[PDB]
């Protein structure tokens, strides 16, 4: 019986439990990894070894996170819990292969972890541009093991992409229509589309960076007439869209978050919202070398990657302003999910405006591998994707365990984080504009207070990620069992109780065309 | 009936900050931490030549 | 160089790094402002017992959202494009040197005249001379003339480098097989200090780069002495 | 005339960053150019200009290497 | 005794959000006016002033005195 | 659409329904206080009559505490209010949540 | 009374200020002498007392507006834990400091400084704002 | 040229496949393919909700467009209302191998 | 949400126990690795 | 841009098995026959050594790490030049 | 040939509660094993390898 | 017992099977590449194989025998199909991009012209030309099939698909000597890199079309099909399109074009 | 069929807290050993 449900799995709910699980282990090893990289320049000299341990540890934080640790527990995870409850469906639409998308990530994982174990590493960056990714300068297997790793997770996404696609478009009420969806499915949906069409595009300058490797080939290697700067073309390509990619389904969860404890019935502005997500999706596929500024482009390219990539801040205004006018007349509720939420507003707010002004490519060409990218990302991603995913995990830990947090406990939680991931990112926006490289294991000694102050703060995370542990534990231990939630006329996913059957909607709901 | 927060809030209150303090203090101050602060008005430059 | 506590740009020692100053202060203004804007309507939203909770009509109020940020992005925009197609016209070098990237320190060449070449690494901790700058000194600097516009050309002869010098504005990657070029022009003498920016193995952080600008009779007779 | 020269001046023909095409044409043209010369019996120093620009931007390790390729029969442009 | 008068009761969330819109609107100005005073227009400032008079070859031998350059004693 | 006075009338009249029902009274409050204003003393004077022919004084009381809840912190709102109510109050027997010690926390 | 989780698609009870009338009474069963107070209620409302009409509103409903909006001690609890955590993190610091991190470069040493800083200052660095701009080379000393 | 050999749904569809195509003939909707056309929705004349069982969750979109939908368990019993417009729903409960 | 109250409440104490334990198992490893640094590398 | 054919008025399998063998077939027929005049071994050229051909950063990992996968000794030179 | 589809309908709608991978009979019980035993002793051979490969080779 | 048209599926090994085989190909092509060794690899292509056939058995076995595919099921299985036909469309394109991002500007290392200094590309007048009308006819057979099929005629079905199969087969054999002849091979510069991996894939697709144009005719043979179900074959029908859409690409881009 | 309901629905037992404990101690303690562990390794090698 264990097997079957566990290892054997068609259902939609704990394959979902499976991904949270999987993820949350990942986020501890990319959180270990964070570590090492802040012990190591928290103060000046060297700690572990020279750029190659480094880099290995720099290469593997982002891989780790990306793609085990945001990308399983906000698609695989929330995604099937959520999806198939909130279009009153019983399961995917291919609930079978859905389970292949889980378990391809443990072996995609292994695949990483080996690449670090043989040889010396990858030290490459998770962009992996050659040549130094190539086999003069990384001889041996491991940057094969990273392409393999990628390889499989890029199968397990594009499979779940198709899933996801066909189950929300198939497999609602034959009385609603796209639009009478809520927006965290909206959100899966365009993911699901942005995956569909960039992982198969990353696969294949993955593929060819392992031929160049393995089989003589020189798509990257002037030697041959190949060109370094045409893999970059290709994996950014995919790396735009996938950032726009690992943040969608955080927007669709800080809909509902803010939506649900202003006590509303429904999002401010929800054909905004969606347009919103439609054209960010779009226009995230036409801005991608704003990644190469510094590569030699033409000048009339530069213009237009400038332009371009401004112009994402219009939908993404719409829909920071339209959370804002969710709150407005609110019956505020300031649960531990809700201040997840604002937080996500606030740091989401600061890191696309600095993202603004890394766009203009004449500021870039300073900005550029320096940690002021660094501070745009991370208040994108440890202050966005990981806001909004601490946010639902409290949010609707109670509908996936049938068990209640302490709130008190999760509000010291978010408290202590919230401290933390300031503290660590906000000096390094100084340490860029100064002119801190990006990928150092030292720095010129000028720039030793900010990253030490950086350092301390990411012990101050560590802090919260241990006590997140301990207060998992503490619900499970005390077992409080849900007996009511509020608004579930507009929140299906909580109406078949907490935690609902193995299988729901075996009798679809009745929804008339009137 | 009074509950953790009515009892027990003050206490957590002032303890916490206390402790807090009095540690971040004494990291910063007595353990030979190197802040690296700028010069200006603090150093007088001597020859190195 | 950076000095301690920095929290901006190092000071401008060319034009074109004077105008992505203002042009930075002119778009952090606004950055400011628009993340002020938002944390204080947030507080606004958040801190009333009044309520409102039934439908609201969004088209007028979207209206605000999409115009009022298209304006503030082609204010943003204007200068900005005015900057790159500035730095990118037609200047008149009177001196080319080439800089070609390796593991792990980087190459000079200035092939005008005579076959001049050498190579630039980092001096160690340990050999350090009393005052000098650890990570950033080199023992060969790239001795330049002031006042003058420079074409440089950066290439690689191994993985990927990106020879970058802060205060003149300047991060050209180096690529093998590809000749990138740059214009660099300093207002003044001194000695001006960056580090390779694209990560290139067990080295990369130790590969720095210092200009040395002094008047053209220096930089003349300086040539001759390294033939 | 052209004596006074200080560098390859700017050529519309390569107006962007890469300027690999640019070293890589006047090498061509300097070899293209030596070669007509010193068949028709005729004077190398008319080549000189290509000779001065190709020096002055191309590498000296590419122009090495193509020199290399000239004298073993495998260089792959046509002169 | 004396009735209480009629307060305003109706459109109370929308006439606080109207004042404070304005309120909000009225700091980015007068920040706008600060930040460029205290930090933009400073920077023109010291650059043209710094380099009004600035002599390079006079900055040059100062350093070149100072022992500074590989190039020049 | 329509006038202050129109949206009243049409609450007014909702409420004095003369068989409104349970369900219908608990509607009409619930939607009402969504509204970004304080209920008239005329509509609340017909809710509280409905309240009356359900025979729910339970319910009358908790129209009052919610009258003062719509009005956040203009404290001057529920006196007036009440004040304007008290005919009916005393016609009615309706205890105000002062009255009942129902507003101590 | 009793919620049981076996109740969840029922219509259930809720105290919250925007849903003043819940679908349901908090109390339905009813024992003798509150079916008497519930056949007393359908005559005049004045003939109840103040203990009776408080009866009544408590079999309807659980918390007054008041009680189930009051404000709580729980902030001190969240802003002193955690700055006890925060306290606990710099303990965490001091170890790693004690027992991982050994002794930084010798150019951190005062004199090395000093001699780095005139090095600086004699090369000029940032002197129109940042770092030589606030020295005076005329008076030998940091401007004031 | 032209042969059969191929055989027709009628012919070997089965299980639920031939379950669905055997009840659109009738004009019937067991696996509840069609969306149902909603009725003047008054206390007199109510939605009317089929079910197998107690109880079934409805989705109600109150006015033609609207893009929020919403969701109540619907009991067996008498007509319940939608709580946010108020249209009347009854259900009809039971059996299904017809 | 409402809740009942813990089916197996967690005392003060408890609470003590499983955050200790959990911080633990996170400071000592990593605690054991980074104090052995100098002994790998000098090795 | 209609082609030259010219049918409908009905449909289906008759007219694309009409296409199958009245199309499509002879149009391969008449390629296979195209194919089969010009082919049979072309005479080799001067092997000269280039170093954009014949890539070698990492043995193959079959034979002697030196022939690429479908060598066909008549006309795939080695590094070094063509086999005996 | 002829149409036996009816037969294997019969076969694999049979309420024996066996899952339709196992539904055919005993010879799906043989070739699940066999794949089952080469993924679990594969991917343990796979991890032996990495434990090899971890190493510098002797 | 469900009222709504869709398919909950029995609890199933595959998934795991599958992702294990892929963990045992990718781990096997690392000892392969780089430790002299093909163990690994072989057992982890056998799994997959193994893994394949059993799941799309037991498709075969839920619809054909278990009648679980009702129209609300098909279709989802038809916009399955399509979505991966995009995505394999768009790893196609990361290709064609490599390709002409090298040839629009050919380096100097190539004698700074394409084709390359040094390659003699194939005529592509030739088996080229041959190879694209045997594709192009096989998508007029195979639409005669899908005609057939729909009209129920059995024989003219069958017919018509191994046509469309000895088509398939006769474009990969035709593939396959041309790799032998061809003078210049994958490791010939960026020109043999981007000839012999764009059209090393779209061999490797249509292998795989081909394979599944002869599971259809199998299930054909065995009447598994009706004149109105009959996914698979559409499907494969789609699939079978793709490549040949793919080959017209290639061509005209990489062997006409690129000559 | 399957245990339904809260604590039944994981693929790990909260029956007992302390037998809990151990476990998530193990799961999320090993995951954040691993990078220590792997650093050690790459050091301990050369
Ligand atoms: C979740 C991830 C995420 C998100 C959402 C974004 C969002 C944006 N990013 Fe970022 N980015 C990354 C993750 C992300 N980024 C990563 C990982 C990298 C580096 C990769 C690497 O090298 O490893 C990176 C790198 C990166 C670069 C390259 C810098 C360089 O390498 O030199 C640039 C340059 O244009 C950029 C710009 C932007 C912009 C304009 C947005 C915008 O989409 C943000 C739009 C949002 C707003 C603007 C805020 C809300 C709006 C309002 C309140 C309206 C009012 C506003 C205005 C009028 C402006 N990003
Ligand atoms: C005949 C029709 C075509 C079928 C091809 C037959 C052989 C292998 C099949 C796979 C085809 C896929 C492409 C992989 C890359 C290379 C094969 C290119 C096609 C080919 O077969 O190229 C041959 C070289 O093969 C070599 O190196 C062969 C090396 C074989 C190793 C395969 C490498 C593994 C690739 C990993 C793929 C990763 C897949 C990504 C999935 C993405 C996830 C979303 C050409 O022979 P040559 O002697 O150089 O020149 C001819 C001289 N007379
Ligand atoms: C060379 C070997 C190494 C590489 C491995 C691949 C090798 C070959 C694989 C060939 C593909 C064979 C697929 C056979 C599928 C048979 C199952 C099937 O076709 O199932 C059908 C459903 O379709 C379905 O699921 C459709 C599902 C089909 C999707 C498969 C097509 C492509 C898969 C390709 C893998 C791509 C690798 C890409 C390389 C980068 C069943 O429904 P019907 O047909 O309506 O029947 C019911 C009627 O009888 C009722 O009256
Ligand atoms: C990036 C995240 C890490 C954050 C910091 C971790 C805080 C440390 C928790 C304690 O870790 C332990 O510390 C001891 C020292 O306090 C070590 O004992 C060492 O030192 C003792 C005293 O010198 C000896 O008795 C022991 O044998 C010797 O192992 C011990 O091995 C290590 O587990
Ligand atoms: C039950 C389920 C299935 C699980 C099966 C597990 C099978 C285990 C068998 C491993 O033994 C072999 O050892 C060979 C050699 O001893 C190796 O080949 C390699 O070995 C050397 C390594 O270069 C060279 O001598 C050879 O040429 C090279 O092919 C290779 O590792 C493997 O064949
Ligand atoms: C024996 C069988 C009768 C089919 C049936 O109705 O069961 C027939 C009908 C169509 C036939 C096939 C098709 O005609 C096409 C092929 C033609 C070749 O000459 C022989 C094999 C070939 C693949 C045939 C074999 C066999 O004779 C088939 C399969
Ligand atoms: Cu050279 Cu980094
Ligand atoms: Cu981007
Ligand atoms: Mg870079
Ligand atoms: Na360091
Ligand atoms: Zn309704």
């Amino acid at each position: 019986m264990f097997i079957n449900r566990w290892l054997f799995s068609t259902n939609h709910k704990d394959i979902g439990t499976l991904y949270l699980l999987f993820g949350a282990w990942a986020g501890m090893v990319g959180t270990a990894l964070s570590l090492l990289i802040r012990a190591e320049l928290g103060q000046p000299g060297t700690l572990l070894g020279d750029d190659q341990i480094y880099n290995v540890v720099v290469t593997a934080h982002a891989f780790v996170m990306i793609f085990f640790m945001v990308m399983p527990i906000m698609i695989g995870g929330f995604g099937n819990w959520l999806v198939p409850l909130m279009i009153g469906a019983p399961d995917m639409a291919f609930p079978r292969m859905n389970n292949m998308s889980f378990w391809l990530l443990p072996p995609s994982f292994l695949l990483l972890l080996a690449s670090s174990m043989v040889e010396a590493g990858a030290g490459t960056g998770w962009t992996v541009y050659p040549p130094l990714a190539g086999n003069l300068a990384h001889a041996g297997a491991s940057v094969d093991l990273t392409i393999f790793s990628l390889h499989l997770a890029g199968v397990s996404s594009i499979l779940g992409a198709i899933n996801f696609i066909t189950t929300i478009i198939n497999m609602k009420p034959p009385a609603m229509s796209q639009y009478q969806t809520p927006l965290f499915v909206w959100s899966v949906m365009i993911t699901a589309v942005l995956l569909l069409l960039s992982l198969p595009v990353l696969a294949a300058g993955i593929t060819m960076l392992l031929t160049d490797r393995n089989l003589n080939t020189t798509f990257f290697d002037p030697a041959g007439g190949g060109d370094p700067i045409l893999y970059q073309h290709l994996f950014w390509f995919f790396g735009h869209p996938e950032v726009y990619i690992l943040i969608l389904p955080g927007f669709g969860m800080i809909s509902h978050i803010v939506t649900y404890y202003s006590g509303k019935k429904e999002p401010f502005g929800y054909m905004g919202m969606v347009w919103a997500m439609m054209s960010i999706g779009f226009l995230g596929f036409i801005v991608w070398a704003h990644h190469m500024f510094t590569v030699g482009m033409d000048v009339d390219t530069r213009a237009y990657f400038t332009s371009a990539t401004m112009i994402i801040a219009i939908p993404t205004g719409v829909k920071v302003f339209s959370w804002l006018a969710t709150l407005h007349g609110g019956n505020i509720k300031w649960s531990p999910a809700m201040m997840w939420a604002l937080g996500f507003i606030f740091l989401f707010t600061v890191g696309g405006l600095t993202g603004i002004v890394l766009a203009n490519s004449s500021l870039d060409i300073v900005l550029h591998d320096t940690y002021y990218v660094v501070a745009h990302f991370h208040y994108v991603l440890s202050m966005g994707a990981v806001f909004a995913i601490m946010g639902g995990f409290v949010h609707w830990f109670p509908l996936f365990s049938g068990y209640t947090l302490n709130d008190t406990w999760a509000k010291i939680h978010f408290a202590i984080m919230f401290v933390g991931v300031n503290m660590t990112f906000f000096p390094q926006h100084f340490l860029g504009l100064s002119g801190m490289p990006r990928r150092y294991s030292d720095y010129p000694d000028a720039y030793t207070m900010w990253n030490t102050i950086s350092s301390m703060g990411s012990f101050i995370s560590l802090t919260a990620v241990m006590l997140m542990v301990f207060i998992i534990w503490e619900a499970f231990a005390s077992k409080r069992e849900v007996l009511t939630v509020d608004l579930t006329t507009t929140n299906l996913e909580w109406l078949n109780g907490c935690p609902p059957p193995y299988h729901t909607f075996e009798e679809p709901t009745y929804v008339n065309l009137k | 009936a009074p509950d953790f927060h009515d009892k027990y809030g003050n206490a957590v209150l002032a303890s916490g900050a206390t402790f807090c303090v009095a540690v971040w203090v004494y990291m910063a101050t007595q353990i030979g931490i190197e802040w690296n602060p700028s010069p200006v008005g603090r150093v007088t430059p001597k020859e190195w030549r | 160089m950076a000095y301690p506590m920095q929290l901006g740009f190092q000071d401008a020692t060319s034009p074109i790094m004077e105008e992505l100053l203002h042009f930075h202060d002119h778009t952090l203004m606004i950055v400011f402002l628009i993340s002020s804007l938002v944390l204080y309507i947030i507080s606004l939203m958040l801190t009333t017992k009044l309520t409102h909770t039934s439908t609201m009509d969004a088209q007028e109020v979207e209206t605000i959202w999409t115009i009022l940020p298209a304006i503030i992005l082609i204010l943003i925009a204007l200068p900005s494009l005015r900057i790159l197609y500035m730095m990118d016209e037609i200047n008149n070098p009177s001196l080319t040197v080439k800089t070609m990237g390796h593991q792990w320190y980087w190459s000079y060449e200035y092939t005008d005249y005579e076959d001049l070449s050498f190579d630039s690494y980092m001096i160690p901790t340990s050999e350090l001379k009393p005052g000098e700058l650890r990570l950033l000194e080199v023992d060969n600097r790239v001795v330049l003339p002031m006042e003058m516009t420079i074409r440089m050309l950066v290439s690689s002869e191994d993985v990927l480098h990106s020879w970058a010098v802060p205060s003149l504005g300047l991060k050209t990657d180096a690529i093998p097989g590809r000749l990138n070029q740059t214009t660099l022009m300093s207002s003044r003498p001194g000695l001006y200090y960056g580090q390779c920016s694209e990560i290139c193995g067990s080295n990369h952080s130790f590969m720095p780069i210092v200009l040395e600008l002094v008047p053209l009779k220096y930089f003349e007779k300086w040539s001759a002495s390294m033939l | 005339k052209i004596k006074n020269y200080q560098t390859a001046p700017f050529d519309s023909r390569f107006p962007n960053q890469n300027q690999t095409r640019n070293c890589w044409q006047n090498y061509l043209d300097f070899h293209r150019c030596e070669k007509a010369m010193t068949a028709k019996g005729g004077d190398v120093s008319v080549c000189e200009w290509y000779r001065r620009v190709y020096k002055s931007l191309c590498p000296i390790s590419w122009v090495s290497t193509w020199d290399d390729r000239r004298a073993e029969g495998t260089f792959p442009g046509k002169i | 005794s004396t009735a209480l008068a009629k307060p305003q009761m109706r459109g109370l969330l929308a006439r606080r959000l109207r004042f404070h819109i304005v309120g909000a609107f009225m700091v980015s100005l007068g920040f706008a006016t600060f930040y460029k005073f205290a930090v933009a227009e400073k920077r023109k400032k010291a650059y043209a002033d710094f380099y009004r008079n600035y002599d390079s070859m006079k900055d040059f031998e100062e350093m070149r005195k100072a022992g500074i350059f590989q190039s020049a004693k | 659409h329509e006038t202050d006075e129109e949206f009243d009338a049409r609450w007014v009249t909702y409420f004095n329904k003369p068989d409104i029902d349970a369900w219908e009274l608990r509607k009409g409050m619930n939607t009402l206080v969504g509204y970004d204003l304080v209920p008239e003393p005329k509509i609340i004077d017909a809710a509280l009559r409905a309240c009356r022919r359900l025979n729910d004084f339970a319910s009358a009381v908790r129209i009052l505490e919610v009258v003062k809840d719509k009005a956040g912190p203009h404290k001057e709102i529920y006196p007036y209010v009440i004040q304007e109510l008290r005919p009916t109050l005393n016609e009615l027997g309706i205890s105000t949540p002062e009255e009942l010690g129902l507003d101590k926390v | 009374s009793v919620v049981k989780s076996e109740d969840y698609a029922l219509p259930s009870y809720v105290d919250r200020r925007d849903y003043p009338l819940p679908d349901v009474a908090h109390v339905k069963n009813l024992s003798a002498s509150q079916k008497a107070l519930k056949e007393k209620e359908k005559a005049s409302w004045s003939s109840l007392s103040i203990d009776e009409k408080v009866e009544l509103y408590r079999l309807k409903f659980k918390e007054s507006f008041a009680e189930m909006n009051r404000s709580t001690n729980e902030w001190k609890t969240v802003v002193g834990a955690a700055m006890f955590f925060i306290g606990f993190t710099a303990l965490l610091l001091i170890w790693e400091k004690h027992y991982v991190y050994g002794p930084i470069p010798h150019t951190f040493e005062e004199e090395w400084v000093a001699k780095q800083t005139k090095r600086m200052l004699d090369m000029k660095v940032a002197p129109i704002q940042g770092f030589s701009a606030k020295w005076d080379y005329d008076k030998n000393e940091w401007k004031k | 040229a032209s042969g059969g050999g191929v055989p027709t749904d009628e012919e070997q569809a089965t299980g639920l496949e031939r379950e669905v195509m055997l009840a659109a003939r009738k004009g019937q909707d067991p696996y509840n393919i069609l969306a149902p056309k909603a009725t003047s929705g008054t206390k007199e004349d109510p939605n009317l909700v089929p079910s197998i069982t107690n109880k079934r969750i409805v989705g109600c979109i109150c006015e033609e467009d609207n893009s929020t939908v919403i969701w109540f368990w619907l009991h067996k019993g008498e007509a319940q209302r939608c709580p946010s417009c108020g249209t009347h729903y009854k259900l009809v409960p039971h059996q299904l191998a017809h | 949400i409402t809740a009942k109250p813990a089916k197996t409440p967690t005392s003060p104490k408890e609470q003590a126990i499983g955050l200790s334990v959990t911080f633990l198992s996170f400071l000592l490893p990593a605690g054991w690795v980074l104090y052995h640094l100098d002994n790998y590398k000098k090795s | 841009a209609s082609a030259a054919k010219g049918d409908h008025g009905g449909t289906g399998a008759r007219t694309w098995r009409f296409l199958t063998f009245g199309l499509a077939l002879p149009s391969v027929a008449l390629c296979t026959l195209n194919s089969w005049l010009h082919s049979g071994h072309r005479e080799r050229p001067a092997f000269i050594p280039y170093h954009h051909l014949r890539i070698r950063t990492k043995p193959f990992s079959w034979g002697d790490g030196n022939h690429t996968f479908f060598h066909n000794p008549r006309v795939n030179p080695l590094p070094t030049g063509y086999e005996k | 040939f002829e149409n036996r589809v009816a037969e294997k309908q019969k076969l694999f709608q049979e309420d024996n509660g066996l899952p339709v991978h196992l539904k055919g009979g005993a010879t799906d019980n043989i070739l699940y094993r066999v794949t089952m035993t080469l993924c679990l002793g594969g991917t343990l051979y796979s991890l032996y390898c990495l434990g090899w490969a971890s190493f510098p080779h002797k | 017992h469900q009222t709504h048209a869709y398919h909950m599926v029995n609890p199933s090994p595959w998934p795991l099977t599958g992702a294990l085989s892929a963990l045992l190909m990718t781990s096997g092509l690392t000892m392969w590449f780089h430790f002299n060794s093909m163990t690994l690899l072989m057992i982890g292509l056998t799994t997959n194989m193994l893994t394949m056939y059993q799941w799309w058995r037991d498709v075969i076995r839920e619809s054909t025998f278990q009648g679980h595919h009702t129209p609300a099921v098909q279709k989802g299985l038809r916009y399955g199909m399509i979505l991966f036909i995009i995505s394999e469309v768009l790893f196609f394109t990361g290709f064609f991009w490599a390709f002409y991002h090298s040839s629009l500007a050919p380096t100097p290392e190539l004698g700074g012209c394409w084709p390359p200094t040094g390659i003699h590309p194939l005529n592509p007048l030739e088996v080229p030309l041959l190879n694209t009308s045997v594709l192009l006819a096989s998508g007029v057979s195979i639409t005669w099939a899908h005609h057939s099929l729909m009209e129920g005629d059995r024989k003219h079905m069958l017919q018509a698909l191994f046509i469309t199969i000895t088509l398939g087969v006769y474009f990969t054999l035709l593939q396959a000597s041309e790799y032998y002849e061809a003078p210049f091979t994958i490791s010939d510069g960026v020109y043999g890199s981007t000839f012999f991996v764009a059209t090393g894939f779209h061999g490797l697709h249509v292998i795989i079309g081909s394979t599944f144009l002869i599971v259809c005719f199998f299930r054909q043979l065995k009447f598994h099909f009706t004149s109105n179900h009959h996914f698979g074959f559409e499907a494969a029908a789609w699939y079978w399109h793709f490549v040949d859409v793919v080959w017209l690409f290639l061509y005209v881009s990489i062997y006409w074009w690129g000559s | 069929h399957y245990e339904e309901g809260p604590g039944k629905n994981i693929p790990f037992s909260v029956e007992n807290k302390w037998r809990l404990l151990a476990m998530m101690t193990l799961f999320f303690g090993s995951g954040f050993a691993a990078p220590f562990f792997i650093v050690r390794h790459q050091l301990l090698k050369k």
